[PDB]
């Protein structure tokens, strides 16, 4: 009866989850072969098909109690760490894109001011050459005052943008650094997870969990 | 001693923006740079809340006092413009708008003469506000498909708007205010019995002179008589007189009769066509709640007075080789993943896994070798796939993923349609930017993920190359596939008398066996998750022609076809061509991920077009919007269906807007949904402007709660609440938060705020309790005050679904004649963890019941207090009915809960109402998300408190008839749902789309199998449930009525 691969749906697919070629075995049928997920409707028939393929029959890998609590608290610790870092990832993704849009906005803003100091050059220096003597130093200063705002203002905006850009790179660095660690956690999450189910498999042959 | 003196040396004790960039709420007074046509800047100091009319009017006074004044025109010659936070140059036409409400990025205003001769047309602004992304963001998308969608979808919009002005103004009124009608006119047996032989007392109201005074007219008419009949009877009673003969009455009825229609007193609902009164939802509520309906006689030409015209205008934007000729297998060149984030320490080596798919794989999965591992990863292989290029099915897709090393581990994934939207096999070089692996996915390849690249630049961009056949290879026409089938079938007729793997084809001919015809229907009835074996597949596929007798087998049959055999597939396209239509609830299965084919899905849409009612559509609308994600291409039959129903019936439209808009944050659908929402908004009529007022309301609340949750934390509720109220007073809030329609149900208008009742709830998330005046004329007859909770923090859409599922469970139960009043309160997600929950007045948490019944000196809380508190509320014959309700409610919620396996539930999330109905709140994780750490749990564990109440009041409550009745409800409920388990699977199946962690892949849904016990027979399932119900309670349930 023991028969390794024989157990005798939900927990069939879960034991089959992450394994290609792996398998395990009333008024409807009897025994089903779930070869990875291909269900096929006893010890005689499987010893033949471990050696040979399934193409000639139908055209198109026969795989303590306190330790459960210890390895469960690692896994549950690691899952939070993974869950934490996936937010940090997804938030930074957003924050970054909000910067990029902001940088576009900044750039677009700057245009309008570059356009403005230009626009004023046109009409201001049309009004210097007409007349000249009338309101000479009076007019031309109070036009030049306004201009010296416009440009020194532009200056702040361009500094305001730069400062943002430099932050985008550090953000992008940290963004990289999160995925990097995630990708090193991920393999060892699965081995913790996989051994926890083999430990918990042997027992069955809540307060810990 | 405590900690074996072990030192933990390591341990150490130490959002979108709002009114301007990087700041939530602009300062009450502020400086704005005004860039003029003459090149002059003047910085204006002006208030946060000031209109542009005011700012402009002041600017051209203050400009006079700067040089070059004579170079400015009159102020009226100009319109403000600035850079917004979506980073586009918005022109500010609606100068009534306030400086805080402009979404301004930097506080400045450029002055211009208006660019576009069509000012009308640059109210695309209205659309992209509604949408939350500017329309100009679509015009500069290169992609033909997108442009093609946009131009082609107007076909549908035009047809919709045509259906509306058919019998203007009635049909317009019919659009806006579609009749709110229950599914069937048949009445359940328990509802009827509340009618003393088929009749309801109703109350019709009227308004005379000066229009202030109102007048009752209390009729008693048959349940099944209609609005026109009811409207007569009122006008009879209204105008009987001693001065009117009998015959002179008839003649004054007949002129009057159809100048009126029936409103519902207190909310914008109407009874606008030939329907049994019973069938309107308002009526049938009143019957169940023991209430006398209050309608209003409303004069058609005061109603049609209020309805506008739609104002629809068309937007400005108005040789090949057959696949099967290609004699070669598929091969794909991988090239170079440019970017990757891997520790060369921790990870050995990395490769690209690959596969072709149709939901499931049509060939052995393969990889390329473990090359340039980690540091600067590149492979220049040709992957070689064992499938011939003519056996690719229409819907085929490459699915790939970069991985790590049995140390097998995914890094970044991405899928590509092998055919474009124009039927063209993909050939050349592709740039495919990849998606990160989600939480619950440990698997390597992810084929139920989104078809398409990530739009995000800074992501693992794996580029690749596709074999070239000197020509644009195309998928064959139907004419062609029809002939291949006919030849394949005439070919079958004359095969070698015996064929092995007899699974291939019949061998029984026009006489198939009767033992077999019984095996087929027994398959047909098994749920969608009961996986089907290779025998059964072949067996189904052979008898495919008899399968047309049992249409409901189709889902199974389709999953038996070998999609990698164009012979089979072509044949299956001819079955499906004129397969008998099926029930909408059954056809929905066929729009999930398991059915990606365009002919299959086309069929399902034809089912809905025929059978699916505007009632049933709007019940399952959440599942139909979700299922759009699994459509290969933007433009398709399903989209064309929904969009048209949206533009046909404004009650659908409303939720269709919000469900799409809800998910706009999610870049797996932003393009698709934004584009669809553009269409809807372009053609929906004046509701756009109504929707924009809701949209502007929510943004303000979003910003309000955003500031409460950061910086205003670590202040006393006192300080917060004073801030809240202060803020809500400012004009911009009063403007924005008063004259509008509840998104929870737009039939309710939200009037002025009563800030006396507006408050922050105690939760950490800082949810707002908001209260509005019901500005209806007959407000008093329904509810004078209307209050709903706005919640900034939680993901509402898990709850949204269970509340849906419950609602549906209720309907099943009741419409089969078995009364189990559930209370699926309103819930609505409108953003990334943002939403609205209908308040139920006069309900309290059991905890509240117990603190309000806890005796002077602390001691312990009493089990009877619930009962005693309930008795206090219901005294007399009134008492007895209130227990039956608690029992009927407690039974439904027991079963629903257990089947769904929702979060464990306790004193602070079970609620009882004054009238004695129990209902649950805060469901949290539904299909047992916390088991990840065969529990088959009972989340609703009936303590004494409940049991005492259930049996009218006793000791040892297990042993009363009252409780035996209760159990018998629980069993008859449990089974009735079991018989509709197909639907429930399918509802959950269609929701795998959304990124809810509780719906990641189909075994998540498999919980509902064990709990409904679908593998067993019903007599066992009954007993399974009693077994389950007995060990959580420890007694009562195994006995059988002694
Ligand atoms: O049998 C396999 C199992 C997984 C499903 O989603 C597809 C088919």
């Amino acid at each position: 009866q023991d028969a390794e691969w024989y157990w005798g749906r939900e927990e069939v697919n879960e034991k089959l989850r992450d394994t290609d070629g792996t398998f395990l075995v009333k008024m409807h049928g009897d025994y089903t072969l779930t070869l990875r997920n291909k269900l096929i409707k006893v010890v005689e028939l499987i010893n033949h098909y471990r050696n040979e393929s399934l193409a000639q029959y139908n055209p198109k890998y026969p795989v303590v109690g306190k330790k459960l609590h210890e390895y469960n608290t690692q896994f549950q610790e690691k899952s939070r760490e993974y869950d934490r870092l996936y937010e940090e990832y997804t938030r930074t993704s957003q924050e970054i894109q909000m910067k990029r849009t902001a940088i576009e906005a900044f750039n677009e803003t700057i245009k309008i001011f570059e356009e403005q100091c230009q626009t004023q050059e046109r009409y201001s220096k049309e009004y210097i050459e007409k007349f000249k003597r009338e309101g000479n130093e009076k007019e031309i200063q109070r036009i030049m005052h306004n201009y010296d705002k416009l440009k020194s203002r532009i200056s702040e905006i361009i500094d305001s943008r730069r400062r943002l850009e430099e932050d985008l790179k550090k953000q992008a660095a940290e963004y990289r650094e999160i995925d990097k660690r995630m990708n090193s956690i991920k393999p060892d999450l699965i081995q913790l997870r996989k051994t926890r189910d083999q430990y918990l498999m042997w027992l069955t042959q809540n307060e810990w969990l | 001693s405590y900690y074996h003196h072990h030192h933990h040396h390591d341990y150490d004790i130490p959002p979108s923006s709002g009114e301007l960039w990087g700041i939530h709420l602009m300062p009450p007074r502020i400086l704005v740079e005004c860039l003029l046509p003459n090149g002059m800047i003047v910085t204006l100091e002006c208030l946060r809340e000031a209109t542009l009319i005011t700012i402009k009017h002041e600017l051209f006074k203050e400009a006079r006092k700067y040089p070059l004044h004579q170079l400015l025109q009159d102020e009226s010659s100009y319109i403000f413009v600035s850079v917004t936070q979506e980073a586009e140059r918005e022109e500010f036409f609606d100068e009534t708008r306030r400086l805080c409400d402009l979404r301004l990025f930097q506080p400045f205003l450029k002055v211009i003469e208006p660019v576009g001769n069509r000012e009308e047309k640059i109210l695309n602004r209205e659309i992209g506000f509604a949408i939350g992304m500017p329309v100009c963001e679509f015009d500069m998308v290169k992609d033909p498909e997108v442009q093609d969608f946009r131009r082609n979808i107007l076909n549908v919009c035009k047809e919709a708007v045509d259906l509306r002005d058919l019998n203007s103004p009635h049909s317009r009124a019919m659009y806006v205010y579609p009749p709110n009608v229950e599914s069937s006119p048949e009445l359940p047996k328990h509802i009827y019995n509340k009618l003393d032989k088929g009749q309801i007392i109703v109350v019709i109201w009227v308004i005379v002179s000066p229009n202030n005074d109102k007048q009752k007219y209390t009729l008693k008419i048959n349940h099944d008589c209609v609005p026109e009949q009811v409207i007569a009877e009122a006008i009879r009673k209204k105008t009987r007189s001693m001065l009117l003969s009998s015959e002179q009455l008839k003649l004054c009825v007949l002129e009057y009769q159809g100048k009126y229609i029936l409103k519902v007193c207190g909310c914008d609902e109407y009874f606008l066509e030939k329907y049994p009164l019973s069938q309107y939802k308002y009526i049938r509520s009143c019957i169940m709640l023991g209430r006398m309906p209050n309608l209003m006689l409303m004069a058609k030409e005061s109603l049609y007075s209020q309805l506008p015209m739609d104002c629809f205008t068309m937007p400005s934007y108005s040789s090949t080789k057959s696949l099967w000729v290609i004699n070669s297998a598929l091969r794909i060149k991988i090239l170079c993943a440019t970017y990757v984030n891997v520790n060369i320490r921790d990870i050995d080596k990395i490769y690209v896994r690959t596969g072709i798919y149709h939901g499931g794989e049509p060939l052995c999965d393969n990889v390329n070798t473990q090359r340039v591992p980690c540091s600067n990863p590149r492979w220049n292989e040709w992957l070689n796939y064992d499938i011939y290029i003519p056996d690719l099915p229409r819907a085929a897709r490459l699915c790939l993923s970069i991985c790590s090393v049995e140390e097998h581990c995914p890094l970044a994934w991405g899928n590509i349609n092998l055919f474009d939207y124009t039927d063209t096999l993909v050939s050349g070089k592709m740039a495919l930017n990849l998606w990160p692996v989600p939480h619950g996915l440990e698997d390597l390849l992810n084929p139920i993920g989104v078809t398409g690249s990530n739009p995000n630049k800074e992501t693992p961009c794996l580029e690749l190359e596709f074999d070239w056949f000197s020509s644009v290879v195309k998928f064959p026409d139907m004419s062609v596939i029809e002939e291949h089938a006919n030849w394949s079938v005439s070919r079958e007729a004359g095969f070698s008398y015996s064929h092995a793997g007899l699974s291939n084809r019949l061998a029984r001919d026009n006489e198939l066996r009767e033992n077999d015809k019984e095996q087929l229907k027994a398959i047909s009835t098994r749920d969608p998750l009961s996986e089907i074996t290779e025998q059964e597949k072949d067996f189904l596929w052979s008898h495919r022609h008899y399968c047309v007798t049992i249409p409901e087998i189709l889902p199974k049959l389709l999953l038996s076809v070998k999609w990698n055999s164009r012979d089979e597939v072509a044949q299956m396209y001819c079955l499906v061509k004129d397969w008998p239509p099926i029930k909408p609830e059954q056809a929905m299965e066929l729009l999930d991920c398991n059915y990606p084919d365009p002919m299959v899905r086309g069929f399902a849409v034809r089912c809905l077009e025929k059978y699916l009612t505007d009632d049933k559509l709007s019940q399952y609308l959440i599942q139909l919007v979700q299922v759009l994600k699994y459509e290969q291409y933007l433009d398709n039959l399903l989209v064309r269906f929904l969009l048209k129903k949206a533009l046909t019936n404004q009650r659908i439209g409303h939720f269709f807007f919000w469900h799409l808009k809800s998910e706009m944050h999610n870049k797996t659908v932003s393009q698709r949904f934004g584009l669809l929402l553009e269409s809807y908004c372009r053609a929906c009529g004046m509701y756009l402007k109504h929707l924009n007022r809701q949209v502007e309301a929510m943004e303000k609340l979003i910003n309000l709660t955003d500031i409460l949750k950061q910086e205003k934390k670590d202040e006393t509720q006192k300080v917060q609440m004073k801030f809240l109220v202060e803020q809500m007073r400012r004009p911009d809030f009063m403007d924005a938060l008063q004259g509008f329609l509840s998104p929870l149900n737009p039939a309710h208008q939200l009037g002025n705020l009563r800030l006396e009742e507006c408050r922050i709830m105690s939760s950490a998330k800082r949810p707002l309790w908001l209260n509005w005046e019901n500005p209806d004329i007959m407000s008093e007859l329904l509810f004078q005050n209307n209050e709903i909770i706005f919640k900034n923090g939680d993901d509402l859409r898990q709850d949204m679904l269970t509340l849906q599922i419950i609602r549906i469970m209720e309907n099943i139960w009741q419409n089969q004649g078995l009364d189990l009043r559930m209370l699926p309160y309103g819930c609505l997600s409108i953003g990334d963890c943002v939403g609205l929950i209908e308040v139920v007045r006069n309900s309290h948490t059991i905890m509240q019941i117990q603190c309000k019944g806890g005796l002077k000196g602390a001691l312990q809380f009493n089990s009877h207090t619930l009962h005693q508190w309930l008795k206090d509320k219901n005294k007399g014959e009134i008492y007895d009915a209130a227990i039956d309700l608690f029992t009927r409610s407690c039974a439904g919620y027991c079963v629903a809960t257990f089947i769904l396996g929702i979060g464990d539930r306790h004193n602070s999330n079970i609620m009882v109402k004054d009238d004695g109905q129990l209902f649950h709140i805060d469901f949290g994780h539904f299909l047992d998300h916390k088991k990840k750490k065969k529990r088959e749990r009972v989340p609703f564990v009936l303590t004494q408190d409940f049991l005492i109440v259930i049996s009218k009041g006793a000791q040892e409550c297990t042993k009363t008839r009252e409780f035996e009745r209760f159990q018998e409800m629980c069993y008859k409920a449990y089974l009735a749902i079991r018989q509709h388990a197909n639907l429930f699977i399918n509802l959950f199946s269609m929701m795998l789309g959304s990124g809810m962690p509780e719906l990641q892949s189909f075994d998540d849904i498999a919980y509902i199998r064990k709990t409904l016990a679908l593998d067993k027979t019903e007599q066992e399932a009954l007993e399974y449930f009693m077994k389950q119900m007995n060990d959580a309670h420890h007694g009562g349930w195994t006995t059988k009525m002694d």
